[PDB]
């Protein structure tokens, strides 16, 4: 199937309170493998999947080299965005980015991205392109006229379709015997009545991966979509994933339900029914 | 800016079995700045040792975290997750329970 | 792997 890699960042302004708390994750697909924290001991990245940690000591400098990097650009630039909107230096401000790529299963570039948020909105983007940017205000205007006179989107598109596929290609390799899995659903129905007259069914599928799953009721065959009761799909802490969906149904009527569960790690799709 | 109220799931890692450990989770989602507190409770106490995941964020710029820590249910003990957000007037209380 | 380049706004 189709992978993808993602560096996720955030900086937050502590006025009063020392430098801007700063934290990088990066991902492959639905598994974290690396973070980055400012307030933590190291001041390293540091390893957070197995597969990673066979890298040598001069991938871990130069990650950590670019972390700084970016903690530093960062810091001026709540600074600097601080200026653009002539906001007071009292209040607490976020700089949130992401970027990465997306390969196929021969490895070749589907598509990059690199999105950069000021308090939660969208600020600049990249687009589709590679070649051109999207400003969200007018401050974000100045931005983009700087960076098309620095040629920015270049130099992004260099590294989205060059060491951005690289390395999620080594990884995917590196780390294939968990990257390259898919954990099926274990799947289980509940019972809860509710009184004497009602009764909640629930269908759980727990321990999968990755996170794209469909669970469905339906009533004699047919779907009950409005009816069904869908929680977010959670991390269950160990890198899997857990979902469940449920229906109020009468009682006595328990055994007309089945739930569907579908999920690329099955053989084939399950039906449950009580 | 505009503020988001986290969204909250408390649950177990494996389904619960008295006696047994395993891990008590809290999911907080679509909140927004990402200060937040967040305790894991046994008996409207605060538990002592709880971590949580590397601050992430989803597509709409809303951040997420997992907080958890071991625990050995049973019979009889309560389990909560406690959220404070800028968004709360107040700290907002999510029982766990073992059917969801 | 990071991207190397940052770029002030």
């Amino acid at each position: 199937g189709s992978h993808s890699m993602r560096y996720f960042f955030t900086s937050v302004s502590r006025p009063g309170r020392g430098e801007p708390r700063f934290i990088a994750v990066g991902y492959v697909d639905d598994t974290q493998f690396v973070r980055f924290d400012s307030d933590a001991a190291s001041q390293k990245m540091e390893p957070r999947a197995p597969w990673i940690e066979q890298e040598g000591p001069e991938y871990w400098d130069q990650e950590t080299r670019n972390m700084k990097a970016h903690s530093q650009t960062d810091r001026a630039n709540l600074g600097t965005l601080r200026g653009y909107y002539n906001q007071s230096e009292d209040g607490s401000h976020t700089i949130q980015i992401m970027y990465g790529c997306d390969v196929g299963p021969d490895g070749r570039f589907l598509r990059g991205y690199r999105q950069d948020a000021y308090d939660g909105k969208d600020y600049i983007a990249l687009n589709e392109d590679l070649r051109s940017w999207t400003a969200a205000d007018m401050a974000a205007q100045i931005t983009k006229r700087k960076w098309e006179a620095v040629h920015a989107a270049e130099q992004r598109r260099v590294y989205l379709e060059g060491r951005c596929v690289d390395g999620l290609r080594r990884y995917l390799e590196n780390g294939k015997e968990t990257l390259q899995r898919t954990d099926p659903p274990k799947t289980h129905m509940t019972h809860h009545p509710i009184s004497d007259h009602e009764a909640t069914l629930r269908c759980w599928a727990l321990g999968f991966y990755p996170a794209e799953i469909t669970l469905t009721w339906q009533r004699d065959g047919e779907d009950q979509t409005q009816d069904t009761e869908l929680v977010e799909t959670r991390p269950a802490g160990d890198g899997t994933f857990q979902k469940w969906a449920a229906v109020v149904v009468p009682s006595g009527e328990e055994q007309r339900y089945t739930c569907h569960v579908q999920h690329e790690g099955l053989p084939k799709p399950l039906t449950l029914r009580w | 800016m505009i503020q988001r109220t986290p969204k909250i799931q408390v649950y177990s890692r494996h389904p619960a079995e008295n006696g047994k450990s395993n891990f008590l989770n809290c999911y907080v989602s679509g909140f927004h700045p990402s200060d937040i507190e967040v305790d894991l409770l046994k008996n409207g106490e605060r538990i002592e040792k709880v971590e949580h995941s590397d601050l992430s964020f989803s597509k709409d710029w809303s951040f997420y975290l997992l907080y958890y820590t071991e625990f050995t249910p049973t019979e009889k003990d309560e389990y909560a997750c406690r959220v404070n957000h800028v968004t709360l007037s107040q700290p907002k209380i999510v029982k766990w329970d073992r059917d969801m | 792997e990071a991207d190397p380049t940052g770029h002030s706004y």
